[PDB]
RNA sequence: UAUACCUCUGCU
RNA sequence: AGUAGUAACAAGAGGG
């Protein structure tokens, strides 16, 4: 009706108080003036509130429950009084009013509320659907990361989220603005027909939604997957030493499968490189392996996901790799090289900032589309070559024009003039520049450039203008009239015998995965990852070291290639595997022949460098590099460090912070002042001594000649007394 | 056997049982009385530390300001403020250097934020020294204060609602020499009453002027109190309180500040907990990464001592200006003046003293403003010494503090002249065998040094600490200490090659918040959970938690289960509710239901997670929208409570709204003093916004922009919205017109 | 409050709404009408708007 | 001056 | 007395 509203606002502008106020005070300023109050904040609500319930009316609410409930119960005790509140018109009343109400109150319809309180019935949602699998103990590493704290989030900005909330509750009110995109129409219909005619205030609704709609963040130690609905249950999930496995209720999203299935890929190929026989390894692995509880070998059947890593394990099941597409009506094929993606923005001629998905890496495609074909060599935004041909000089021309396009070169992007706008489904940004280009290339063709070429049979060049020229051409273009087999070594190639894939060539980016991986492999450790991969090898060593430590002993090439030392090797570099063998061995050796000098702990220390072909290199080493979640980490030859840590007042080797199992109580007791196992050909007799001369760097150990000592900066601060030791190790 | 805790330090490590050593289960140290004592201590201790700087008396205010910089350099380890101009804009030159393009977004953004902040964002905040009452108040009423006054001379800028504006108002505010103020007071009439003649007190308001003093020593008046409930110290110390001027300007400068900090790695501030360990992890990471296996590294737990009393508003004033350099210089000289401001800055000194008379037995109250004309033989000996002291600094009831600063002042812009001396300290700049990197948030500061030597170390460590010493950051020799890098602290975080648990910080945490019976279900829940994943809690002890919780909740609202033999206040409602009920597990805990939680429910609100077991008539109750228990707040604080670990931050929680959502009853004591009248202001405007939203609802979302009056909006609204009703709706044709009249009506009464 | 009175109109009237603020709105044709009158004739300020 | 009462307040 | 601890509480204000 709208009656007693301006009836009421009659009444107030009658009060000479009230139309003061009304008038003087403008609506921004009215702001100020709702806040406006004797009320401090309460420094201790805890203490305040415990005060208060003690009280016989602590609750303060509404006059108008003087109409609505009795002044007393059933069982006499008062339930309001008419005593105001400080500051305004609600009076004080009892705990025993809101039971009242809760028992003998009005009823009202509320049943489309789990629609308005979405976002929290959608979090039990996922807990009823969800499944639990066993409780698995070890030292669960938790890097600290940036993660979404709100699953289900219709990702918009707060504006954008503003506008919508504004359109759902407060439609006559919304501004000189409108609904922009088709996410926030689609969004605000969706939500106009599930909260339709539904009892609750707007406020409330107005609030769930901004919490619901706007992607909010937090950081948080994750171990594991860092979804959205993973993160929601890190407290049930994973503590200081526990995995408690649990899928959440509902499908995992395509984004985050696709991710997860690289990064099990990846994994699962760098293990198999370093074992006796990869492409058993591989298949074993590819078997067992799960990801969100769904096996491994269903996702590369249905998913179509084209990285290096998963065509390998694509290739080995004898599944298609995923090696075509289409792009304005042409289907590209890989011949050779690999697609590595790099979002970035940049500028046209216009001065219009883009971000496109830029492709880099050498790469050749055999492409082909209606009525011509080419082969295209293609780098990072660069058309290498293209060879045409087709039925007529305007097909040739148009799969031309696509080509120049798909090259993302410098020179096409700066040649557009005016703005790119096309549909009402809007195009991705590389069918922006084609259908501009497509439309008029006049100044393309002028900016892109004219080469010379000599003159063979059977090419010809195409000149800006149209004509064919015999030894003039666009840079790069020329016009001119698939199984797979994977060895034992996991290189994959074609019927012609040429290298496609290799497993040396798989990316060593790790990044943390957003779906729960399980290998349920004896190859594989318990826990996924590279820290996983340390404390897992030093926790066994220490567990099974009475057995190691005289295999040490009698059969060293037997413990060198124990299968366990596998995993550890992945953390290494390549190329180092073979000189850090080298390295090891030749301090171990020394430790054996040179005797009285005995560290246990040193022998746990380098133990898995061991476990690869040995070099017959001469090279020093102060640490061996290991390569955990990108960075790479140093583990020092001589003491401690980060990565290896044997901490004497707790009678722990700590690696990466977690403790990895006490060494036996007699390595406390267990010394010489000569150390073996540090620097090959040499050994550490004691405290650098100035009557042997001054001091040389590790690198110049070569000058000293066979039996001379001299001091050395050997790591960590410290200066050593050291000798030449005549006859070298074996 | 005699039984001793700290013998589990033989065998545990002191990082791996570091709660043992925190005794938090027990009532904090809280200040009785004044904090005269505390206030009159700081501002001696200011100047002592700057005690060989130029005095010179003020133009404006005639106060005695001491200016210590580009002063003698000290020649002791003692705290010294003697910060050099030269120095302090070498290091922030060389924090330009190190991030091309930080001064120029950093200064982009806060001028954008500048052109869009209207004067309701001085609203939210904490309690503000009001000028106009000479105490402290909420932000709003001190900020409504300050604008009425304001509009009652000629000052109405503002009226725009841009804050720039206000803040012009402010400038030119000094520029008066009769600024009215109206001060309220008691009067004792007598009426007659059926029959006996009663006395009746009553509240009067007398307009005063004041002088060009009065009104400029008071908008440059910082309050102070006692910091109370604060742990780890023997001793109390005090807090500030800036005034309503200044407060806007210190708005600006500490945004500045947080766009710097935002986009520093050696900044701890803003960042939450994991992101400041994160950020240490990462700084330790690069330190190993750019060193060389011959190289040591040592880290410094580091404390600045007297962090606060030692640094200067002037040097602030030269960082400002340096960091804006090639800006607007409007924008330049609005930032500047919070820095001008704290330069003339003068401090309250409290409530005053409290006298006895043992024989006589009787007590009496001074004010501090008593302490200028009142004899010394009242006082003991150090509180005599100090009033001396205090005496040469003493303009108008306030006390002089040109040099310092004090907690509760100012905030981010003292961590970039930190984060500029870690900044120093890179290989490139020092090019020397020592080289460092680090974290800082406030005076806690972490320092690794790495260098080939340990002399190295003693030579950087040197060169930190007497860099640190030009600026005026002393380190303290006392509470810090260095060790190799392996182990640390910072803000109570404790790494050991790693960082560990400290879950004895959070113990005051767990138990009944007390904001409602909805609010700290939700509140205590999360706790629980939050400690699960942050701080080690392991899953027995949060069962246990979530158990001891529930207990303490119970006891608390009295709202124990409804089959108990108990008897309180709320039994026998709750026991008419259980009997009624059908099922019981649906009933809420406030309604004597049972606990739903475990490990696995924490996440999930109460009435979400009962929803389906509730009888349909308790559901249909319990959530009832036109229910006079809930206070329909604004979007911006609907499920907002207010907690301490840094300052005071809101606590978002997650909660139905029911008749649980309710709120406990007011303070009263206002309804005894002479400002009674500001409950019928409250009252009248609170009448006056449920109005206005009912012709627009959107305000109680989002804030209405325009400079028109509210009646003629709402008479605007009543207008269009009755011919929508009748041009396409249900509404008849003699309702149009008597809704017409109406504002006809309303608009002949102005 | 301009904008209020524009999309109370638009709301049960299914209409179009205008970018810029108009002066005036008919209520039997239900058009919006936008007033610019100057110096100028009729064509140069006609066919810019 | 005392002794009874009565009113307001319990973070202001 | 007792609490307490760098200063207070051990009721304050009013019916004058
Ligand atoms: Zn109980």
């Amino acid at each position: 009706s709208g009656m007693e509203r301006i009836k009421e606002l009659m009444e107030m502008v009658k009060n000479s108080r009230m139309r003061e106020i009304l008038t003087t005070t403008s609506v921004d300023h009215m702001a100020v003036i709702k806040k406006y109050t004797s009320g401090r904040q309460e420094k201790n609500p805890a203490l305040r509130m415990k005060w208060m319930m003690a009280m016989k009316y602590p609750i303060s609410a509404s006059s108008r429950i003087r109409e609505m409930i009795p002044e007393k119960d059933e069982d006499g005790n008062t339930l309001w009084t008419n005593t105001k509140d400080a500051g305004s018109n609600r009076v004080l009343v009892s705990p025993n009013a809101v039971t009242w109400w809760n028992r003998a109150g009005p009823v009202s319809d509320v049943v489309h509320y789990p629609r308005v309180y979405k976002m929290y019935f959608d979090r039990l949602e996922r807990l009823t659907h969800g499944t639990f699998g066993p409780v698995k103990f070890y030292n669960q590493v938790k890097v600290r990361k940036r993660v979404d704290i709100n699953p289900g989030h219709k990702d918009l900005t707060s504006r954008e989220a503003q506008e919508v909330i504004m359109e759902v509750v407060f439609p006559n009110e919304v501004g000189a603005r409108t609904l922009s995109s088709d996410a926030q129409l689609t969004i605000t219909k969706e939500k106009k027909e599930e909260l339709k005619n539904c009892k609750i205030s707007p406020i409330m609704v107005a609030y769930m939604l901004e919490r619901e709609l706007v992607r909010r963040t937090r950081f948080l130690p994750i171990a594991g997957a860092t979804s959205s609905t993973y993160v929601e249950v890190l407290h049930l999930t994973q503590g200081t030493c526990w995995e408690q496995q649990y899928t959440p209720g509902g499908e995992a999203e395509n984004d985050d499968l696709d991710q997860t299935l690289i990064i099990a890929s990846r994994n699962i190929v760098r293990r198999s490189i370093v074992a006796i026989d990869p492409l058993a390894s591989l298949l074993s692995m590819c078997h067992t392996t799960s990801i969100s509880s769904e096996p491994l070998v269903e996702i590369l059947r249905s998913n179509p996901t084209d990285e290096q890593a998963v065509n390998i394990c694509k290739a080995a099941l004898g599944i298609r790799i995923n090696n075509s597409f289409s792009f304005g009506g042409y289907n590209f094929k890989r011949v050779k090289g690999s697609s590595q993606r790099t979002e970035k923005a940049v500028l046209t001629g216009n001065l219009q900032t883009l971000t496109m998905t830029i492709f880099e890496g050498y790469e050749e495609f055999n492409v082909s589309g209606k009525r011509a074909s080419a082969v295209l060599k293609k780098g990072a935004q660069r058309l290498i070559q293209a060879i045409i041909g087709g039925r007529t000089l305007e097909d040739i021309l148009n799969l031309m024009i696509t080509l120049m396009v798909f090259s993302q070169e410098e020179k096409m992007l700066k040649a557009v003039r005016g703005d790119l706008n096309f549909v009402n489904q809007r195009l991705n940004p590389m069918y922006q520049l084609l259908r501009h280009f497509q439309k008029d290339s006049s100044t393309l063709l002028k900016n892109w450039g004219t080469e010379e070429i000599d003159p063979i049979m059977g090419i010809a060049g195409i000149m800006p203008d149209g004509t064919i020229n015999k030894t003039q051409t666009l840079m790069g273009v020329r016009l001119s009239q698939i199984r797979v087999n994977i060895d034992k070594y996991l290189r994959v190639r074609n019927e012609k015998g040429e290298l496609l894939i290799s497993p040396e060539e798989v990316s060593e980016a790790q990044g943390q995965e957003k779906l729960p991986i399980n290998y349920n492999s004896s190859l594989m450790w318990e826990v996924n990852g590279p820290e996983s991969i340390l404390t897992n090898t030093y926790h066994w060593i220490i567990k099974n070291w009475e057995l190691l430590k005289t295999q040490w002993m009698t059969d060293p090439t037997v413990l060198y290639n124990r299968i366990e030392f596998e995993p550890f090797q992945t953390l290494i570099p390549k190329g180092n595997r073979a000189i850090y063998s080298g390295f090891t061995r030749t301090l171990f050796q020394q430790m054996r022949d040179v005797e009285g000098t005995f560290d246990s702990i040193q022998i746990i220390k380098l133990l898995p460098f061991s476990a690869h072909p040995p070099s017959l290199g001469r090279t020093q080493f102060s640490s061996f590099t290991l390569n955990i979640r990108g960075a790479p980490l140093r583990l020092l030859i001589r003491g401690n460090s980060q990565v290896f840590n044997y901490n004497q007042m707790e009678n722990v080797i700590i690696v990466l912070g977690k403790s990895v199992g006490s060494p036996e109580r007699s390595i406390l007791t267990e010394s010489s002042s000569i150390e073996s196992a540090v620097l090959r050909g040499f050994l550490i007799l004691g405290k650098a001594n100035s009557k042997y001369g001054p001091v040389l760097t590790i690198g110049e150990l070569d000058k000293l000649g066979r039996g001379e000592k001299a001091n050395v900066l050997i790591g960590q601060g410290d200066t050593v007394l050291v000798m030449k030791r005549k006859r070298d190790s074996s | 056997m005699d039984v001793n805790p700290m013998l589990i330090f033989l065998k545990v490590p002191v990082q791996n049982a570091i709660s043992t050593t925190f005794p938090y289960t027990g009532d904090p140290p809280y200040s009785h009385g004044t904090g005269t004592g505390y206030t009159m201590d700081t501002v001696i201790r200011t100047h002592d530390y700057s005690s060989r700087g130029i005095w010179k008396t003020n133009s404006e205010t005639g106060a005695q300001q001491l200016n210590p910089i580009d002063g003698p350099l000290p020649e002791d380890n003692e705290p010294s403020g003697y910060a050099q101009t030269d120095c302090v804009l070498e290091l922030i030159e060389g924090l330009d250097r190190s991030h091309p393009g930080l001064f120029e977004t950093a200064c982009q953004e806060t001028i954008d934020a500048i052109q869009q902040t209207r004067v309701d964002k001085l609203t939210q905040g904490r309690q503000t020294y009001d000028w106009t009452l000479n105490r402290n108040q909420p932000a709003a009423t001190a900020l409504a204060n300050t604008i009425e006054v304001f509009r009652k001379n000629g000052y109405k800028l503002n009226e725009s609602g841009r804050l720039i504006d206000f803040l012009k108002d402010v400038l030119l505010s000094f520029e008066n020499d009769s600024m009215e103020v109206t001060t309220h007071f008691q009067k004792k009439k007598r009426i007659r009453d059926n029959k006996k003649m009663i006395t009746q007190r009553t509240i009067g308001k007398k307009r005063v002027k004041l002088t060009k003093k009065n009104y400029l020593i008071r908008a440059l008046t910082l309050n102070t109190m006692t910091k109370d409930a604060e742990r780890g110290k023997l001793k109390r110390r005090a807090i500030a309180t800036p005034g309503m001027q200044i407060r806007g300007f210190v708005y600006f400068v500490e945004l500045l500040a947080r766009n710097i900090c935002e986009r520093l790695e050696q900044s701890g501030l803003p960042v939450g907990g994991n992101e400041k360990k994160a950020k240490l992890a990462n700084v330790i990471k690069k330190m190993m990464a750019k060193s060389t296996d011959e190289e040591l590294s040592y880290t410094i737990t580091g404390d600045n001592t007297k962090w606060n009393e030692n640094q200067n508003p002037r040097i602030f004033l030269a960082m400002v200006l340096r960091i804006t350099a090639g800006q607007p210089e409007w924008f330049r000289d609005l930032l500047a003046v919070a820095p001008i401001m704290f330069s003339n800055k003068v401090a309250r000194l409290g409530r005053g003293y409290m006298f006895e008379s043992k024989s006589m037995h009787l007590r009496t109250q001074i004010s501090a403003e008593n302490l200028s004309d009142i004899n010394l033989r009242y006082f003991n000996e150090d509180t005599k010494k100090k009033i001396e002291k205090i005496r040469h600094l003493m303009v108008e009831g306030t006390a002089s503090l040109s040099p310092g600063m004090m907690m509760g002042m100012f905030n981010m812009l003292s961590t970039v002249l930190g984060v500029s001396v870690l900044n120093l300290g890179q290989r490139e700049i020092l090019k020397r065998t020592y080289w460092w990197d680090g974290l800082q948030s406030s005076d806690d500061f972490a320092l690794i040094i790495n260098g080939h030597f340990k002399e190295d170390i003693q030579q950087g460590v040197n060169h930190f600490y007497r860099t640190c010493k030009l600026v005026g950051i002393n380190m303290s020799q006392k509470k810090s200490y260095i060790n190799k890098t392996g182990t640390f602290e910072f803000t109570s975080f404790f790494y050991r090659y790693g960082f560990v648990a400290n879950f004895s910080m959070e113990l005051p945490s767990f138990g009944v918040a007390g904001n409602n019976e909805s609010a700290d279900m939700s509140i205590g829940t999360t706790v629980i959970k939050t400690n699960m994943i942050n701080n080690d809690l392991g899953p027995a002890t949060a069962q246990m938690a979530i158990q001891l919780f529930i207990k303490d909740y119970r006891y608390t609202y009295r709202c124990h289960r409804g089959d108990t033999n108990l008897e309180t206040r709320r039994t026998k409602s709750i026991k008419r509710l259980w009997t009624e009920t059908i099922s019981k597990a649906g009933l809420l805990v406030a309604d004597g239901g049972p606990n739903p939680y475990n490990l696995r429910n924490l996440h999930i609100p109460e009435v979400c997670l009962k929803w389906s077991l509730m009888d349909p008539d308790y559901r249909g109750r319990l959530c009832n929208p036109n229910n006079p228990f809930v206070h329909h707040m604004e979007v911006e604080s609907t499920n907002l409570a207010v907690v301490m670990p840094g300052p005071a931050k809101s606590l978002e929680y997650d909660a139905v709204a029911t008749t649980h959502s309710w709120t406990p009853k007011r303070n009263r004591s206002i309804l005894n003093t002479n400002q009674r009248g500001i409950l019928e202001d409250e009252r009248i405007y609170q009448k006056c916004c449920q109005v206005f939203e009912k012709f627009f609802p959107s305000s109680t979302y989002r804030r209405p922009i325009g400079m028109a009056s509210m009646l003629d909006a709402m008479l605007s609204r009543a207008r269009i919205d009755a011919r929508i009703d009748l041009e396409s709706g249900r509404i008849s044709s003699q309702d149009f017109s008597e809704i017409t009249n109406t504002c006809k009506a309303i608009e002949a009464l102005k | 409050i301009a904008w209020t009175i524009v999309n109370s109109i638009c709301n049960m009237t299914e209409n179009s709404k205008p970018r810029f603020l108009p002066d005036l709105y008919d209520y039997k044709t239900n058009k919006f009408i936008e007033i610019g009158v100057t110096r100028r004739k009729v064509e140069d300020y006609y066919y810019e708007k």
